[PDB]
């Protein structure tokens, strides 16, 4: 019910560990 | 003085009439090979003798 | 055989249990007679 | 209920309340026969009155319980047993003499019933009931049974024992 | 006034509360005026219920 | 007054017992019991029957078509005969013709009429 | 909208539920019969035939 | 397959087999030690916590277990039986118990009922709802339990439903399996010996008789009294063994020359108390309806010769 | 038809308008009207399909643009799309929560026989239909679904011979599939609305608010004074809906489960295949199945998940023999010194603690399987998650198996306690 | 023999007038004489509701709510009594959290321990120091 936010799957959302995601939402506020 | 039960009973009386309708079971198939005849071709040269 | 028989819905003539069904009632059965007896007057018992 | 018993036509009368009377009748001759049955009962049962022993005698004919097999057979060993009657004993031998020209002992009788089976049952109800002609006689109101009085297709599918049902069980 | 076939009240706690005692306003004098205000509350609801359906 | 109808009138009332299951203890109503209502529909479906039939001292006799001829009284006493005689004069003419024939010829000679004038109005 | 329908519906529940019972004794000699001989329910063409028999 | 004797098909009542399955289960068997060394857990939170609910709803054990929810409605088995059976009061009684608690549970949730009521309610002891659990449940088995037949069948109901035609009932039932006949003998039935064990006093083997083993019994009995409130005795109440033991050596018939008369006839008592049959008597009344026609309904006063 | 004893209730306009107009409804609470909120929402798609089915062209070549087009023409199409969708979820949400509180109230005798059975082909229905509307979205996941309906379609028949060709051809999402599948979508979703309706009808046999007996015989009408507190609590469980997606769903978010949804057919033949992810009410399906590699054995689990949510009385129920079946256990491990069991009575719902345990227990293993979508790529060669595979094993026994559902313990516990009484007080 | 049950048993019938217009010359049945045969369902739709009851020496006594609060108890003792004591405690913790707060805590404990260890198998997968 937890789940990391070091292995590049944002909120368990598995498939996109190969670029960077989180810049404009999550880390970060655009 | 043989009192079965009508479980027994029962049983063997569905056995019968599952045994008369997969009798009639063959009648139908039948019909669908005769309605489908080239449906089934090319299921068995198709599957069962690959070319 | 019997089982067969039932299965197809055809008398089996061969059968023994067939002949004594289907015997003639003018005449006896083959193999089988009864034994002969009599009447004895009744006692009671209290 | 009717069910818990051995006897499907009993069944099917204690089902019909209005049903009073059934009785079973063989009347052998010499070179003829009949063999069927007579009921008594209410004008609302007419078709379950006219379809119903037909019915299940061509089922006798398809497929029969050694339940029924062994009530039979019991309850005619005992009425075998059940002559005291010198009267009723001097009608059966005289009768039995002039259709047989011998009496049949009631040992002989019993083996012979006794050796019957499940398809010889069969068997015989095929040759004697399965697909036959009838006579039927209706004697009372027909006001519901006018429509369909002349032999016609169910009369004659009649004797199909589960393929004649569909006019016994809509009432 | 009850029927005379009808006794004693037997030993048995029928009521836990006294609600039909306690939930009064003593407006006997004047019941329209109640029921009024009960149809218009009712009216106010149907009304915000009618506007979506709307 | 206590009893059934106040003591006034005769009501006429019954007990179906449709959604009864039991008669006295665990012994089940006959299901063939809820046709001992007469006159109603949900008792049968053959009470959509209705016609009017009384009769006594009436006997019929029906013999069963295993017995008789696969077709009877066709052609009888000549084909010219039977048919030209029997099916035409005693049925189309007698029946269909006769009735019809004037009519439809009055209608057809009208519009006979109506289409050469149209079509003569269409030449010129 | 919230408080009407909390009106409506709890206060009239409520409202309706403020009701006051009574329990007699009655003992003029008549049996209760139409409690040992009543009773209707209307599964009973699915319960008769097949079920505690 | 053996044949025998013809019997009904119902030839075990439950209540002595769950008896029977309750002392193996209890006191046998690695089970057993299990059972016993779980016991305070169970006490708490299964019947203190359906004791501590009923108690906050003004109710008992018996609203609970005597009649089960699901019977005092829509069970057509126990209203017929109850029809033809029992008195009104019955489920009467406890409808209106349960009424009287939901008429306010409805209206305003989190009900607790006044200590007026909760001291009624805790009033009741587990022994008159075990009698009453017991009777009746012997009664149905011995009435109705022993008449019923059980029979091949498909669905009770006509669904249209494919899915649900062609259900069966018997393919997989262990007794349908198991008999084929009703002169069969039955099997793997429990033992008059292990029957004769549950008959025993519940607690263990020690004997009454030695001293050593009444202080035994007297823990026991304390430890049980002290886990279950309200079963045999009221909390602050104080269980007395010597009434407890005149009531054994009479049941037992030995000598019971050791107690006193005037405690001997008070055993007698409640022993004859206990058991009685309450009986009615026509002490108070009421008045029987006659009615009549209304005074516009009957001929005007007056009457002539009429000549 | 000789086995048929009629219809509980004909279906007939005057006999439902009377039927409506003087039915009762006990006083409840609002765990008790899932299956009107159930209905409403039925009401509602049906309304919010037939909007969007006068504006979709069963052409899979001509539906992305054609949707673009009528968004910015129209006015309500979108808000009618957004209906459609949110009416599914909600549709999900209250059937589970309805299906979670029969199976908590233990609705499993003879006279919630015929609620039950309805109910489950209810159930199969609905999910047929959504399977339909979601392949019908023509996308790469509309795509992913029909493939996979078509596999485990043609697994019945072993591979052999093109048996599935009447619905779904080619396997693939051209137009005479698409046509196909639309018009059954909208036929087929009427039929659910009957058979909705035929339920909710079988409801009034036995209705109670909780699984304790009140002893009420007033109760209120129900066409206004029932609908009001119906229509009313359906307003707070959308407030409450709103809240909880408001501060829980904030637009943008970094990563979504519906960006596989930006495939459509025949424009892009490429397909991402690491980000394969379905909409939250078939995730656990598709976890299942990456769970268990096995093709027979997931299909096995999946048709033996409906084969025992059906069948649930037959495992579990009275059985009309009044608790005198004897049931063959092994767990009992002869403790009792016998093979056959009687099965227990004593079972309530409201003050049976092992029961709620063992049933918060199944409910929060349904929702741990519902989580999150296990990554099927190095997902069992990291030996995988030991929850998801607990969570499995737990559901099926519990569904299954009778051991928990109607313990003996508890039973045996209580004839223990009553012998206990009785012998010390005689 | 000539009579209903042959002269053997009881029939119990009845004519129900259901299809029947006259009573005798001209005059017609009444419209609701088809309510008076008694347990059918097709006479009514009121006997569906087929709940067992049945008492003698009961009275009961309601009151038009036209004459009662419109909202009757509503916040008596006040907040802090009403609200806190009585919603929460004695409805919202004793009837639901009682039940499921010690096996909703293990589910979700152990939930978040094998989610912990599935992520952290991931991470050794994908980095390597
Ligand atoms: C086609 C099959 C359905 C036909 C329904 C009736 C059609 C109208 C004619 C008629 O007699 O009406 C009287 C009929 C009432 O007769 P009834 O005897 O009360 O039947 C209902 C049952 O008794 C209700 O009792 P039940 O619970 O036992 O039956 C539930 C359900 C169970 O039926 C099934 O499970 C069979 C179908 C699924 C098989 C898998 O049965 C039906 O829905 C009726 C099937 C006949 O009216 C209806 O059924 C309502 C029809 C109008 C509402 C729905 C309109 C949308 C279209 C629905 C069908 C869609 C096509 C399905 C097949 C093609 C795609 C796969
Ligand atoms: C959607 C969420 C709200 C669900 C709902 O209807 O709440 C109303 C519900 C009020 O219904 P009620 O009239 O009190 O029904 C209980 C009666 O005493 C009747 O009690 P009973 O003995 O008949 O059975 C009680 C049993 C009955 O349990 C069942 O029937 C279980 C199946 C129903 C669905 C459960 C879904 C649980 C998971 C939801 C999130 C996914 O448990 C409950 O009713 C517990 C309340 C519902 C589950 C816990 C709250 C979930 C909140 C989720 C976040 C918002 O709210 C609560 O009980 C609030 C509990 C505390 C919530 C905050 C702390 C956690
Ligand atoms: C979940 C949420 C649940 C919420 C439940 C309700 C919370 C408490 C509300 C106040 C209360 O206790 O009302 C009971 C009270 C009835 O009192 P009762 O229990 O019969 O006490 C008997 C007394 O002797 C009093 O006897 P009475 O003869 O004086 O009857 C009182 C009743 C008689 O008057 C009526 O029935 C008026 C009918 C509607 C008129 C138009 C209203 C708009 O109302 C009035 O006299 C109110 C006059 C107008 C006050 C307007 C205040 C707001 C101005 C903006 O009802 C009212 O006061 C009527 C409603 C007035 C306010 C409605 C809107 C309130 C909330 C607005 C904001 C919502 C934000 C979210
Ligand atoms: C070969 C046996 C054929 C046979 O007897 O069929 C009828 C029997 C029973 O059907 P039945 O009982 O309907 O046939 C009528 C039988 N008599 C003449 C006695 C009235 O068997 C079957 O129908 C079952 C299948 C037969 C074998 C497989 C065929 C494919
Ligand atoms: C298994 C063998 C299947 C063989 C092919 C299908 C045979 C279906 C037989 C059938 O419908 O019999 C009529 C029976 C009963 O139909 P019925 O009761 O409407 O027929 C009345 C009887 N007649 C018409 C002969 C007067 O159908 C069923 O029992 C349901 C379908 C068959 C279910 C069992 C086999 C699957
Ligand atoms: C209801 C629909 C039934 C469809 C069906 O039976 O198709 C047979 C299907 C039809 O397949 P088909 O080979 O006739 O056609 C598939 C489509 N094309 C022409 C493009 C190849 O045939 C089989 O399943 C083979 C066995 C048939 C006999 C059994
Ligand atoms: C303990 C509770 C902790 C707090 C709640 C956390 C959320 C838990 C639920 C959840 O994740 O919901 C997400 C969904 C939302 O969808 P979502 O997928 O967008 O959620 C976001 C998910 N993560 C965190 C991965 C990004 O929640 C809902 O839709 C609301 C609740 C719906 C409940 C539905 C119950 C279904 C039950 C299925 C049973 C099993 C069927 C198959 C059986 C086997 C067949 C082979
Ligand atoms: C309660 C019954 C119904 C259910 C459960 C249902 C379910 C669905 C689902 C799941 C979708 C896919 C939406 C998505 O992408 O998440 C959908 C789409 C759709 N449904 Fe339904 N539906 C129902 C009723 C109807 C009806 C009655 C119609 C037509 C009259 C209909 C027509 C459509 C259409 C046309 C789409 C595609 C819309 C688009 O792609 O823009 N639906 N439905
Ligand atoms: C998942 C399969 C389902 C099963 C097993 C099922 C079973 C049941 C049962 C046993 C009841 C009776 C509840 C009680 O006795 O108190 C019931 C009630 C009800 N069900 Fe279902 N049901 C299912 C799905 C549905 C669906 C999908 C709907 C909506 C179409 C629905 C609509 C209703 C309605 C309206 C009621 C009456 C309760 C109310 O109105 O609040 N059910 N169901």
């Amino acid at each position: 019910f937890i789940y990391r936010d070091d292995i590049g799957a944002f909120w368990g959302i598995k498939g996109y560990e190969e670029l960077v995601t989180e810049v404009g939402t999550h880390k970060g506020h655009n | 003085m043989y009192l079965p039960t009508f479980y027994k009973l029962f049983h063997e009386t569905n056995a019968f009439r599952l045994k008369r309708y997969v009798g009639y079971g063959p009648l139908l198939l039948t019909w669908s090979i005769w309605t489908l005849y080239p449906a089934l071709y090319n299921m068995i040269y198709s599957d069962f003798i690959p070319p | 055989r019997k089982a067969f028989y039932d299965f197809i819905y055809k008398d089996d003539k061969s059968a023994e249990t067939y002949k004594v069904t289907t015997a003639d009632p003018r005449t006896p059965v083959q193999g089988f007679r009864g034994q002969t007896a009599e009447d004895v007057a009744a006692k009671y018992e209290v | 209920t009717s069910d818990r018993q051995y006897s499907l036509i009993h069944k099917e009368l204690g089902n019909l309340p209005d049903v009073t009377i059934h009785k079973t009748h063989y009347l052998p001759y010499s070179d003829t026969g009949l063999f069927g049955s007579y009921f008594y009962g209410n004008e609302i049962f007419g078709n379950q009155m006219l379809f119903l022993s037909q019915m299940i005698l061509s089922e006798y004919a398809s497929y029969i319980n050694q339940a029924e097999i062994y009530r039979a057979r019991a309850k005619y060993f005992n009425e075998l047993l059940a002559e005291q009657n010198s009267a009723d004993i001097a009608s059966s031998i005289a009768t039995q003499v002039t259709y047989l020209n011998r009496r049949v002992p009631r040992s002989e009788v019993a083996k012979r019933i006794s050796s019957l089976d499940s398809g010889l049952i069969n068997r015989a109800a095929t040759r004697w009931f399965w697909d036959k002609e009838l006579a039927i006689v209706t004697w009372g109101p027909s006001h519901g049974l006018i429509a369909g009085s002349h032999y016609n297709r169910s009369i004659k599918r009649s004797t199909l024992g589960w393929y004649g049902n569909t006019h016994y069980y809509i009432v | 006034s009850r029927p005379g076939n009808f006794g004693d009240h037997i030993d048995f706690k029928v009521n836990i509360d006294n609600w039909f005692d306690e939930n009064r306003v003593h407006n006997e004098h004047e019941t329209d005026i109640r029921r009024t205000q009960i149809y218009t509350l009712n009216a106010i609801y149907y009304g915000g219920l009618l506007s979506f359906a709307r | 007054m206590n009893v059934t109808g106040a003591g006034l009138t005769h009501v006429k009332d019954f007990h179906s017992d449709e959604m009864r299951v039991f008669r006295g203890g665990l012994r089940h109503i006959a299901d063939k019991q809820g046709n001992l209502i007469y006159g109603s529909v949900n008792s049968s479906v053959r009470y959509y029957h209705d016609k009017m039939s009384y009769e006594r001292g009436f006997i019929q006799h029906s013999r069963s078509p295993s017995n008789q001829f696969i077709n009877f009284h066709f052609m009888l006493g000549g084909f010219r005969t039977y048919v030209l005689e029997r099916f035409f004069k005693q049925v189309w003419y007698r029946r269909n013709i006769r009735t019809f024939w004037f009519p439809v010829l009055i209608s057809y000679t009208s519009g006979c009429i109506t289409m050469r004038m149209y079509d003569n109005n269409c030449y010129d | 909208i919230l408080p009407f329908k909390y009106f409506k519906t709890k206060a009239y529940y409520r409202n309706l539920l403020s009701l006051r019972w009574e329990m007699y004794a009655v003992r003029d000699g008549v049996y209760y019969n139409h409690f040992k001989y009543g009773g209707y329910n209307s599964r009973a063409y699915q319960f008769r035939g097949y079920f505690w028999a | 397959r053996v044949i025998g004797a013809p019997s009904k098909w119902y030839n075990e009542n439950r209540t002595e087999w769950f008896k029977v399955a309750q002392h193996n289960a209890f006191n046998t068997g690695f089970s057993g030690v299990i059972l016993r060394a779980l016991e305070p857990l169970l006490a708490k939170f299964i019947y203190r916590w359906r004791l501590d609910i009923a108690h906050q709803r003004g109710l008992t054990l018996e609203d609970s277990l005597l009649f089960m929810d699901r019977e005092l409605r829509r069970c057509y088995f126990f209203e017929t039986v109850a029809r033809q059976n029992l008195h009104p009061y019955t489920v009467l009684f406890m409808k209106k118990r349960r009424a009287r608690y939901y008429k306010v549970e409805r209206g305003l949730r989190g009900f607790y009922v006044p200590d007026w009521v909760r001291k009624e309610a805790e009033e009741r002891q587990l022994s008159e709802t075990v009698d009453n659990i017991f009777n009746w449940e012997n009664f149905v088995y011995r009435e109705y339990m022993s008449d019923m037949t059980p029979i091949g069948r498909w669905t009770s109901l006509s669904k249209i439903t494919p899915l649900d035609m062609f259900q069966y009932y018997g393919l997989f039932r262990n007794e349908a399996w198991d008999r084929f006949f009703y002169n069969e003998a039955f099997y793997e039935s429990y033992s008059e010996k292990e029957k004769q064990e549950a008959n025993g006093n519940p607690f263990g083997k020690f004997n009454l008789q030695t001293a050593d083993g009444r202080a035994q019994f007297e823990k026991e009995v304390n430890t049980f009294i002290e886990r279950y409130p309200f079963a045999v005795t009221k909390p602050g109440q104080k269980f007395d063994f010597t009434r407890f033991y005149a009531l054994e050596d009479l049941a037992n018939k030995r000598d019971t020359s050791k107690y006193d008369p005037a405690l001997l006839e008070s055993v007698k008592n409640e022993l004859k108390q206990s058991a009685a049959l309450p009986a009615d008597n026509g002490a108070n009344k009421t008045k029987k309806s006659k009615p009549i026609l209304p005074d516009w309904l009957q001929p005007k006063f007056g009457k002539a010769f009429q000549a | 038809m000789e086995w048929n004893k009629g219809t509980y209730m004909s279906t007939s306009i005057k006999k439902i308008v009377q039927y409506f107009s003087v039915m009762t409804v006990s006083f409840h609470d609002i765990n008790s009207l899932f299956g009107f909120f159930t209905f409403l929402t039925i009401a509602s798609q049906l309304v919010s399909g037939t909007m969007l089915a006068f504006s979709l062209v069963p052409e899979p070549m001509l539906i992305p643009m054609v949707r673009e087009e009528e968004d910015v023409e129209d006015l309500y199409t979108d808000d009618f799309f957004w209906l459609h969708e949110r009416g599914v979820d909600m549709l999900f949400i209250f059937s589970y929560f309805h299906l979670f509180r029969k199976i908590y109230l233990n609705n499993f005798e003879y006279e919630q026989e015929a609620a039950w059975k309805s109910g489950v082909f209810t159930f199969l229905l609905f999910q047929v239909v959504v399977f339909l509307g979601l392949v019908l979205c023509c996308t790469h996941l509309s795509d992913i679904t029909l493939a996979i309906a078509a596999n485990l379609y043609d697994t019945f028949f072993a591979g052999k011979g093109k048996f599935y060709w009447w619905i779904f051809t080619s396997k693939e999402l051209n137009t005479d599939t698409i046509i196909r599948l639309a018009y059954l979508h909208y036929v087929l979703a009427f039929f659910l609305a009957y058979l909705g309706l035929i339920h909710g009808v079988d409801m009034h046999y036995d209705w109670k608010n909780e699984s304790s007996m009140d002893g009420l015989e007033t109760e209120m009408i129900w066409f206004d004074e029932a609908l009001s507190n119906e229509l009313g609590a359906m307003i707070e469980i959308i407030l409450i809906v709103m809240i909880v997606c408001f501060f829980m769903y904030p637009e943008p978010e970094a990563l979504s489960y519906e960006f596989f949804m930006w495939g459509d057919i025949g424009f892009i033949n490429d397909v991402r295949f690491l980000s394969v992810a379905p909409h939250w009410y078939f995730r656990p399906f598709m976890a299942w199945l990456t769970v268990c590699p096995f093709h027979k054995i997931g299909l096995f689990g999946l048709i033996y998940y409906f084969f025992i949510l059906f069948y649930q009385p037959v495992i579990h129920g009275t059985n009309e023999q009044n608790n005198y079946t004897k049931r063959n256990v092994a767990f009992v491990s002869f403790f009792i010194n016998r093979s056959d069991i009687m099965t227990p009575k004593y079972h309530s719902v409201e003050d049976n603690l092992l029961h709620q345990i063992t049933f918060w227990l199944f409910l929060c293993s349904a929702l741990y399987v519902t989580s999150y979508l296990p990554y099927g790529r190095f997902y069992n060669r990291i030996n995988g998650n030991y929850g998801t595979l607990w969570s499995f094993m737990y559901i099926f026994f519990y569904l299954g198996n009778s051991f928990l559902r109607r313990p003996l313990i508890t039973e045996l516990y209580l004839f223990n306690a009553f012998v206990k009484s009785k012998f010390l007080k005689k």
